[PDB]
């Protein structure tokens, strides 16, 4: 799929993933969620390949949630990112690689920390306070650079947000249908239903 | 190819054109782009029709090992997930399918989902598959709403075909009609495009482009 | 490089009539500009009623019929002598073809008889196993140039009755075997005149409730 | 054929018990003792080498207690060809969850895992089980400082203070008296020694016939640290405690 | 590899290893289900034989296979590990492909299942382990509990019994248990199962422990305290 | 004794009890005939019952359209042993366009018979056939024994009480073999023959199988009233 | 020891004898065939009362014109089940047609014999394979561990088979109804039976041409119990 | 395309008086994207030092399994690996890899414990050692960097000199890449202390 | 996959009234280098068929061993293996076109164009090709490679149809195949003047003629050839 993007605030990390499915010369879906829960206070992002997307996403989320119940403990965002990062350094040199882009953004319950991870299908892991993937950094990486600071309330980091949005939707060939939008904190993790 | 499926307050409609080509040839009039999986679930053809004839049977195979095993009937999304794992299995050698996957269940209501041979499954009210899946798009946009009578919404579905059938060169023959309900789907008719058109023509006063 | 697939040219027709089932096809078999035989049947019978053809490349061709006819064999000793279905039977096609899909039989199989209600029938595939039961088909070469004929002199399509212009159809009659012998003849002679690989001469099965029998028509040459 | 001579490992008795099993418990019982105690700010573990010489290189010599990783240790009771076998790939375990998560391996999960390999040979494969009782110490930042055993069955159990090996019912009644929950590590360490003292089936105990090792968080701040005693530093704290 | 008939039938029929594997849980700890109107309970016996121990950290005897599934046992513990983990696999794979978390029924076939073919595979003795499973079916407020044993026939209990002094417990609540009105609350029910323990365990200190499985995955282990609470009011009432 | 555990194990005097114990298996079975002229070849079978509300068990088994048996012993083992004999049948014609000799035949039943009572694990064979057939030289028939040994003969029989059946043919040879051209008098010989091994028991509509094979003669199996005209 | 496909002198493999004494000590179950159709019925025999009796499910569909009972260790039909729906229902896939009863009974018998030293032992239960096809029209099928199967008019497996079947020699005859049949299969079961019998301890079911095979009610089975007791007492 | 300048960046080594130094970039990017400039490439088991360049994924890979291998070498040798036989446990550990290869850009740098001589290598992404008295280059200013050590080094510097010949080699090295940059970092290396230094550069 | 080296051009063949005659050259091309002069490319199976093989010679030799490996494997165990089950030009055909279609469906093809001619038991004239791409048909005449384009149409004049077989006898049947052949060297590059012939008759069994010639070959018009147009001398 097309434009996926994160931010760490002072308190919490926020994704936002466009809602566009487009095969071909038209646009399927302009609902669609990119996104899956991997514990309550860790959610993961994808975006690349058709198919493999999903099927990725899915099959982290059952290995963690098994993860979770064998030891009846929720693992740290920098333990799943690692894992994560692991899945994909083995299956780039694999028959058929996943052709997948991850950002995984979690709540650290131990050291009480927002934490944004930036995976991509080569098993590129990076910790940012803010990310993108695909043509999404281009546009609003000079933004984030700009406005950004590290400690920023939720609401300021959604304002910010809405100031990356804005400009994608004005320079970007593509009409990707708007973004869905979910905050990752303390309290687990929440969607924001207007924006 | 054309082919739609959408949900309204009387279930889901399902439309179906009727052409096969090879290249420029056209190779079959009368194709059967809808597969009765049971009397509840439906799936579309799209693509190789190998591809989806064999696996769309295969599927219907599953489905009655698994209400055999688990004493109930299967939902339209494990339906449709395992046509999904199965194509995803095989990504890379060269299948082309783009199906459909169309049902009703207690717990789920009218169900659609997308299912696509690069392994794409999505869920929805409105979809449109083929060649000509752009002209159906533009009848049913503009006239879609939930609260349509199965009257009306089969009209709709026949008409969305229609349209498609008459500009998408691929695309032609006749159109297979289905509605979906709480009780099961029901067949309602072959209908030749070549009657058809000049039948809609007088009666709605559309297609005055063309000549009759 | 080395390429596994060729083209052996030839044609073939499948027409189904009320209590009747016919499937014909010329005997030229060739490569490229040459003829290789004047006389290669090319239209079998396998046993329980059903006659089959397996049209493009002879080499996939011979090997599926081979192998049909073998899985009619082991259908008789698996399920106690039991009379393969002309629907069964087509099934069965399907999965021999799609077996081989991403190495296909490079052939336009069809298959004709009678179903279990005693009408004449005729199934049609292509080449990975898709299928399709019809009231006629013409397969490979010049299946283009005889299809059209079919459609217009078996189903009477663009055909109205005199009088009414346009407004009513003609009717949907049925063909007895005589009549359809004449169209498959007609079809054949026709398909000779304007393609180079068809020709030299003209076997037809027909089967009914009373079994199945051959009739052959000579074809030009040239 | 060669059915003939097969001992079936694997098998029930009428009173269902494994008999293979329940004859490796039988050796593990001859081997010297081992024991752990664990205290609110640390792990002891203590054990006793087998009938020694005078003319064995102690310095350089290891039987019973070993390093699995930086967090986690093991005392051995039983056949020490066995234990290395197990030992080593518990270590590789621990760096395989490291590599994987990028976290060290919680100790319940390193000893779920030695513990299930054991089980295996008890079920399946027509192999004789290890002929090995485990002690180990560990901390991770889940349960701090822990204590578990696992025996050739496969069943592992977590503990306060325990033993294995040889005398371990007199072993333990003595734990079992002296233990107390507010207890500290030099108080442990004191047990220990005062406890093979007593349990021992040699004259006297002495600094040649022991193997000694703390988990403390007496390391420099927040962080864990793993002493194995040399052995002057064991004559030292055999004086120390006045046992010589 | 090791391929050799362990289970095999003998001249009255009986396959032995399967029946010294039911020997196998008739040493193992008590342990106990009863399901009531709204809730199903799972009580276990804890030996007092071992103290010194860290209950921290040792193992529980009830294991969560899901968030609205749970499963305890009675037999050899290193073997319970082993089919807990097959079933918590075989848990997240179903909710993988068909959506949905597995049926309580579903669950206990799986794991029946994996005890059969342990009944006839060369190489390989059967599990020694037979298990209680309890929970609600996914969207339904009827509950369920199903019982295992290692020849791999399983059943649907109103209430059941496994382990150690079965036989005398299972009378209790032969005679207790009244289909037409079961415990109709979570109180009621508890109470019946800690009642039926005490008919075995001996002291009621640290030996019982009690897991309460609601609707909706809401699963939540009583303490020490509490259960001493339903200890002492059941004996007040009996002196009279 | 000791030396029938397996069958890796010869006795002190070369017997091999194991194969002999799976040729008792045969014994137990219900009779079975086999005869044959130079123009036809016939298979005639007993068929036995559980009680009255059941059927009675098949024995005869078509292999190809020139080429089948009749069972006697394991009937599960007869399946394994005629599928076998089809597949082989089924690769002569299928590669070399040419139908499996019925001598060859033989030779590939012993020989798959004879590797189960060389190796460990493995057991033999608990089933005694008679094939039928007519080929390139003729009409045939052949016994085959799960000790391997597979022996042509004009006419035997096999199962309880089949000496009987033995004795008759050894005295008709002489007719019986000049029988060319003449279907119905064949069979009729080997109904007369299988007669000579009945006790209590006679034949009836549902208990006789009959099966031929001649030179414009198919393999067919006669059951029911098909055979009521031969009673 | 000693070998597990090994003969015994008299010509049988003894772990296949063997496993038939395992199936005799198992519960009754009965099937008889008719014209209108063929009807199964089988004993429960719960072990104790706090048993929920419904979730004992010892008469299985197969398919939609095939129904199955088994008699012996149960939980050794699980995996015999799974392969007669995977048989039935792959044959369906590849012929696009019912499967014949005899040649589903075929497949599963192929399974029986698949044992050495695959798996460890054979199968420790028998099956009454019940089904309608329009060749042979209704059939029975009793399917053994030794990989036999013969079939039947009617028949009874389990601890009250001997006596059961001497019952159904008498009452058997080829005009009964499905009505009298049902009746014949609650009223031998009643007899063999150690509890009295009842819609709790007792099930019955049946396959027709028509609706296909059909688990009865326990409403259903609890009026043809009564309708039982009044013939019974009417002379 | 091409695997081993996707991500860029660049390590360097040098040896002095009793002491050694290594150095790397802080950059990683994709293409022409900058996505981070806090990606180190200089990792340390015990004390001896690793700098990695090339395809990141490989980078991390190889660090965790450097790791994984110096661990289980220091609990069975009961001691910490040395600079010249880690050098031949990382050719071995590529080598092994020879037709599907790690694509980076490894360089060695430290003080043998017992005899106290400095010691620093380099390799291709196959395994080849280079064992150079002077001084190690890697990455994708391969280039510049040997420009600016052939010119700037001399031997026998002192532990403050090499600080600044090394900093100076890599800063002016990388202001002449375009996949180099964006911080640098700087580890001085003596028998029984070690100091890090973050660099102050041009962030362009 | 492979590329075919040493080289054998055109197989000829045809049915007469009491059997088939085939025939083809002694020559192993080597490219446009006419290597070696001396190599047999019909090869006898019994006294009833002969096989003829072009393309490539290594797999011709390897058929000829598995022909020669089916004549030893008959034998066993046949005690009438020369009599009622010997070989059949039939049952010879089938294997190798068995063989011909496995190894074109492994992508590893034996690089030959066969014919196997012969006489059945009954009397009947057998004749079938078979190649690389395991391509099978019959037909009165047949030929491989350039006699393809050249022989057939010669042949093919003598017997037409196949109620031209009774008509044609042994000596008219023979004499267009050696007229053929001359032919073939007149206009096949990689052809040679040595040859071989083989006649399997149904009463006189089979005869096979090694070192034949083309002869009565014209040429003498290529004196009055001059230039390539306009030229006189
Ligand atoms: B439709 O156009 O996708 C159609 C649906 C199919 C199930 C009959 N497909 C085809 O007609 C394809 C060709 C094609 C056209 C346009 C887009 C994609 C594919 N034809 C066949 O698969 C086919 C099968 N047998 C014979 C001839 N053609
Ligand atoms: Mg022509």
């Amino acid at each position: 799929m097309d434009i996926i993007l994160g931010i760490r605030v002072q308190d919490s990390v926020i994704l936002a993933s466009s809602k566009a499915v487009t095969r071909g010369i038209s646009v399927l879906k302009d609902s669609d969620d990119k996104t899956r829960q991997l514990s309550p206070h860790t959610l993961m992002s994808f975006a690349g390949e058709a198919g493999d997307t999903v099927q990725f996403a899915e099959y982290i989320q059952a290995n963690i949630q098994l993860y979770s119940i064998r030891e009846d403990y929720e693992l740290s965002p920098q333990a799943v990112s690692s894992f994560v990062r692991q899945e994909l350094a083995k299956s780039i040199r694999s028959r058929r690689p996943y052709q997948v882009n991850v950002l995984i953004g979690g709540y650290d319950k131990k050291k009480n920390k927002p934490e944004l991870y930036q995976i991509d299908y080569l098993g590129t892991k990076v910790e940012l306070p803010y990310g993108a993937h695909g043509y999404s950094g281009f546009y609003t990486f000079s933004l984030l650079d700009h406005h950004y600071r590290p400690d920023m309330t939720t609401e300021e980091g959604l304002d910010l947000l809405k100031l990356c949005v804005q400009e994608l939707e004005k320079r970007m060939p593509m009409d990707f249908k708007g973004v869905i939008v979910k905050i990752v904190d303390k309290d687990g993790i929440r969607q924001v239903d207007d924006f | 190819t054309t082919t739609l499926a959408f949900r309204f307050q009387g279930g889901i409609i399902v439309a179906v054109d009727s052409r096969a080509t090879a290249g420029n040839w056209v190779a079959s009039q009368t194709v059967k782009k809808v597969i009765e999986i049971n009397p509840f679930l439906l799936g579309t053809m799209a693509g190789g029709a190998a591809d989806c004839q064999f696996w769309e049977t295969w599927l219907g195979s599953q489905f009655r090992l698994h209400e055999l095993r688990e004493k109930e009937r299967i939902s339209v999304a494990a339906a449709s997930k395992i046509l999904s794992n199965l194509v995803y299995q095989y990504k890379g050698a060269g299948l082309s399918m783009g199906t459909m996957i169309c049902g009703y269940t207690r717990k789920e209501g009218p169900t659609i989902y997308y299912v696509d041979s690069d392994g794409t499954r999505l869920k929805g009210d409105i979809f449109c598959v083929g060649s000509g899946q752009t002209f159906a798009y533009g009848v049913l946009d503009s006239n879609y709403k939930w609260d349509l009578s199965v009257e009306d919404a089969l009209y709709l579905g026949k008409r969305s075909i229609l349209a498609a059938a008459h500009r998408d060169a691929y695309s032609g023959g006749s159109v297979n009609l289905y509605h979906v309900t709480e009780d099961g789907w029901i067949y309602h008719g072959n209908h030749d495009v070549g009657e058809l058109f000049w039948k809609v023509k007088e009666e709605e006063g559309s297609f005055n482009n063309v000549i009759g | 490089q080395f390429n596994p697939y060729g083209d052996n040219g030839g044609t073939i027709l499948g027409i189904a009539g009320e209590d009747f089932a016919v499937l014909a096809g010329d005997t030229r078999n060739i490569t490229d500009y040459s003829i290789n035989s004047r006389y290669e049947p090319k239209v079998f019978d396998c046993g329980d009623n059903i006659v089959m053809s397996a049209n493009g490349f002879a080499a996939d061709g011979d090997a599926l019929v081979k192998r049909f006819k073998n899985s009619v064999k082991w259908y008789h000793f698996d399920h106690n002598d039991k009379k393969l279905s002309i629907n069964s039977a087509a099934r069965n096609i399907q999965h021999l073809l799609y077996g081989k899909r991403f190495f296909p039989y490079y052939v336009h199989t069809i298959i004709a008889g009678l179903d279990e209600d005693g009408k004449g029938a005729v199934y049609s595939f292509d080449p990975v196993g898709s299928y399709e039961r019809e009231q006629c088909r013409a397969g490979g070469a010049a299946a283009s140039l005889i299809m059209p004929f079919l459609d217009n002199q078996v189903n009477f399509k663009n055909q109205y009755e005199p009088g009414t212009n346009g407004k009513v159809k003609k009717p949907l009659k049925y063909l007895s075997v005589e009549e359809v012998i004449k169209l498959v003849r007609d079809s054949f002679t026709s398909a000779t005149e304007r393609h180079i690989q068809v020709g030299d001469g003209l076997e037809i099965l027909i089967v009914t409730k009373d079994g199945v029998r051959k009739e052959f028509y000579e074809l030009k040459r040239d | 054929g060669s059915r003939r001579y097969d001992s079936r490992t694997t098998i029930f008795s009428p009173e269902g018990r494994l008999y293979q099993v329940e004859y490796a418990l039988e050796s593990i019982s001859h081997a010297g003792t081992a024991i752990g105690i664990m205290a609110s700010d640390g792990i002891v573990l203590a054990a006793e080498r087998k009938v020694t010489s005078t003319l064995l290189e102690q310095d350089t010599s290891t039987e019973k207690l070993y390093k699995l990783n930086d967090k986690i240790a093991v005392a051995v009771a039983g056949l020490t060809a066995d234990a290395e076998i197990l030992i080593n790939t518990a270590r590789i375990h621990a760096q395989n969850y490291l590599k994987t998560y990028n976290e060290d391996i919680p100790v319940e999960i390193l000893v779920r895992r030695l513990s299930d390999i054991k089980q295996g040979y008890t079920q399946h494969g027509g192999l004789r089980p290890f002929g090995v009782s485990f002690i180990y110490a560990g901390y991770d930042d889940r349960y701090g400082y822990q204590l578990y055993t696992s025996n050739p069955s496969g069943n592992y159990t977590g503990w306060k203070a325990i033993s294995v090996g040889a005398n371990t019912s007199a072993a333990q009644t003595l734990l079992q008296m002296d233990y107390k929950d507010d207890m500290k590590v030099d108080d442990a360490i004191e047990l220990a020694l005062k406890t093979l003292s007593k349990t021992t089936d040699s004259s006297a105990l002495t600094y040649d016939r022991l193997e000694f090792a703390t988990i403390r968080k007496g390391a420099n701040d927040g962080e864990v640290y793993q002493k194995i005693f040399k052995p002057q530093e064991i004559k030292d704290i055999l004086v120390k405690t006045g046992i010589t | 590899g090791y391929d050799r008939a362990l289970s095999i039938f003998s001249p009255d029929g009986h396959i032995f290893q399967v029946e010294y594997a039911l020997e196998a849980v008739k040493r193992g700890t008590c342990a106990v289900g009863v399901k009531g109107k709204n809730c199903v309970v799972l009580g276990c016996e804890r030996r007092s034989t071992l103290k010194l121990q860290d209950t921290r950290i040792t193992p529980s005897k009830v294991s969560k296979i899901d968030s609205h599934v749970v499963l305890s046992f009675s037999g050899l513990n290193a073997d319970s590990r082993i089919l807990i983990e097959k079933a918590r696999v075989e848990a997240q794979s179903h909710r993988l492909t068909l959506e949905d978390p597995v049926t309580v029924e579903y669950l206990t076939r799986y794991v029946a299942g994996v005890q059969q073919r342990y009944t006839q595979s060369g190489g390989v003795r059967p599990f020694g382990v037979s298990t209680l499973i309890a929970g609600f079916d996914p969207r339904d407020d009827e509950p369920k509990l199903y019982q295992t044993e290692p020849s791999g026939i399983y059943s649907s209990w109103s209430a059941q019994t496994i382990g150690r002094n079965s036989k005398t417990v299972r009378e209790f609540l032969e005679k207790n248990y009244d289909r037409k009105e079961p415990p109709a609350t979570v109180e009621e029910c508890v109470k019946l199962t800690v009642r039926s323990l005490l008919e075995v365990v001996q002291t009621g200190a640290k030996n019982i422990e009690i897991t309460v499985v609601k609707p909706d995955s809401d699963i939540v282990a009583l303490s020490s305290e509490e259960i001493n609470q339903y200890v002492t009011q059941i004996e007040q009432e009996k002196q009279e | 004794n000791n030396y029938d555990g397996d069958t890796v194990t010869f006795s002190p005097t070369g017997r091999l009890f194991q194969v002999e114990y799976a040729l008792e298996a045969i014994k137990q079975g219900s009779v079975t005939v086999g005869l044959r002229s130079n123009t036809h070849a016939v298979l005639v079978a007993l068929k036995r019952n559980a009680d009255e509300l059941s059927s009675y068990q098949k024995k005869i088994i078509k292999c190809d359209e020139h080429m089948g048996l009749s069972l006697a012993g394991l009937a599960p083992d007869a399946r394994v042993l005629s599928n076998y004999l089809r597949q082989q049948c089924n690769y002569s014609s299928l590669v070399f366009n040419r139908k499996l000799a019925v001598e060859r035949a033989g030779h590939l039943l012993c020989d798959k018979a004879q590797k189960n009572t060389q190796s460990y694990g493995g057991r033999p064979y608990g089933v005694g056939l008679l094939i039928i057939g007519y080929d390139k030289s003729g009409a045939h028939l052949l016994e085959f024994q799960p000790s391997g040994n597979v022996t042509e003969l004009y006419g035997t029989a096999i199962g309880a009480r089949s000496q009987g059946a033995k004795t008759y043919l050894e005295r008709t040879l002489d007719t019986f073999i000049k029988i060319d051209g003449n279907p119905d008098e064949l069979i009729k010989a080997g109904v007369e023959a299988i007669s000579q091994s009945l006790r209590d028991e006679s034949l009836t509509v549902d208990n006789l199988s009959i099966a031929i094979v001649g030179k414009d003669t198919p393999f067919t199996i006669y059951d029911g009233e098909a055979v009521a005209k031969y009673i | 020891d000693r070998g597990v496909s090994t003969f015994s002198p008299e010509g049988r493999l003894f772990q296949v004898e063997y496993s038939l004494e395992a199936i005799k000590l198992g519960s009754t179950a009965i099937g008889i065939a008719t014209k209108e159709g063929v009807v199964l019925g089988v004993e429960k025999r719960a072990t104790s009362p706090l048993l929920e009796s419904d979730s004992i499910e010892k008469i299985v569909e197969i398919d939609r014109h095939i129904g199955c009972a088994m008699s012996g260790l149960t939980a050794d039909a699980r995996s015999m089940i799974e392969h007669a729906r995977t048989a039935a229902v792959t044959h369906n896939l590849y012929y696009d047609e019912d499967i014949n009863v005899e040649s589903l009974t075929q497949s599963v018998c192929d399974l029986a014999l698949r044992f050495g030293e695959l798996m460890s032992r054979p199968f420790g239960v028998a099956l009454l394979i019940a089904g309608h096809d329009a060749d042979d029209g209704y059939q029975l099928f009793h399917a053994e561990p030794s990989g036999t199967f013969y079939r039947y008019n009617a028949k009874a497996i389990g601890s009250g088979s001997e006596g059961a079947q001497a019952e159904l020699l008498n009452e058997w005859h080829s005009s009964l109804t499905l009505k009298e049949a049902e009746l014949l299969v609650l009223k031998i079961l009643k007899q063999v039976m150690e509890e009295k019998l009842d819609e709790n301890n007792a099930q019955l079911s049946c396959i027709t041409k028509q609706d296909g095979f059909k688990i009865y009610d326990n409403e259903k089975t609890a009026e043809l119990i009564k309708e039982l007791k009044e013939k019974e007492a009417a002379e | 395309s091409d695997p081993s300048s996707i991500n860029g960046g660049i390590v360097v080594a040098m040896t002095g008086k009793d002491c050694v130094a290594i150095a790397c970039d802080l950059r990683l990017g994709s293409q022409s994207l900058g996505v981070s400039n806090k990606f180190e490439k200089i990792f340390h088991y015990g004390h001896v030092f690793l700098g990695i360049t090339g395809l990141a994924t490989d980078v991390t890979t190889l660090n965790e399994m450097f790791r994984y291998k110096t661990n289980l070498y220091k609990l069975k040798e009961e001691r910490a690996i040395e600079p010249e036989t880690f050098t031949q446990l990382v050719s071995s550990s590529l080598y092994e890899r020879r037709f599907g290869p790690y694509f980076v850009g490894p360089v060695v740098a430290g003080i043998n414990s017992k005899s106290g001589k400095p010691f620093i290598a380099g390799f291709d992404l196959i395994g080849c050692i280079d064992e150079a008295k002077d001084f190690i280059v890697s990455g994708t200013a391969s280039d510049q960097l040997f420009g600016m050590c052939e010119s700037l080094y001399e031997p026998n510097l002192e532990p403050e000199d090499l600080f600044e010949t090394i900093s100076q080699a890599l800063l002016n090295a990388a202001d002449r890449d375009a996949l180099s940059g964006w911080g640098a970092v700087v580890y001085i290396i003596k028998k029984d202390e070690v100091v890090k230094r973050y660099l102050k550069m041009r962030q362009d | 996959t492979q590329q075919p080296i040493v080289t054998g051009t055109s197989v000829i063949s045809m049915k007469y009234d009491n059997g088939v005659i085939i025939a083809a050259d002694n020559l192993g091309s080597y490219g446009s280098l006419l290597r070696f002069n001396g190599v047999e490319r019909l090869i006898p199976v019994g006294d009833n068929t002969v096989v003829g093989i072009s393309g490539d010679i290594s797999d011709m030799q390897h058929i000829e061993r598995l022909l020669k490996d089916l004549v030893t494997e008959n034998a066993y165990d046949n005690p009438l293996a020369d009599a009622e089950e010997a070989l059949e030009p039939s049952y010879i055909f089938e294997y190798l076109a068995t063989v011909m279609y496995q190894r074109r469906s492994k992508m590893n093809p034996l690089w030959n164009a066969i014919i196997v001619a012969g006489v059945q038991s009954n009397g009947d004239q057998f004749l079938r090709y078979v190649n690389l791409l395991g391509v099978t048909y019959s037909s009165p005449t047949l030929a491989t490679g350039f006699g393809a384009h050249m022989a057939n149409p010669l042949l093919r004049k003598v017997v037409d149809r196949e109620s031209d077989i009774p008509k044609t006898t042994v000596q008219v049947a023979e004499e267009a195949i050696v007229n053929a052949m001359r032919v073939l060297y007149y206009r096949d590059a990689r052809s040679s003047r040595n040859f071989s012939l083989a006649i399997i008759d149904k009463n006189t069994g089979l005869t096979f003629k090694k070192n034949l010639q083309v002869e009565n070959m014209k040429w003498d018009f290529a004196k009055d050839i001059k230039g390539y147009g306009t030229q006189k001398i």
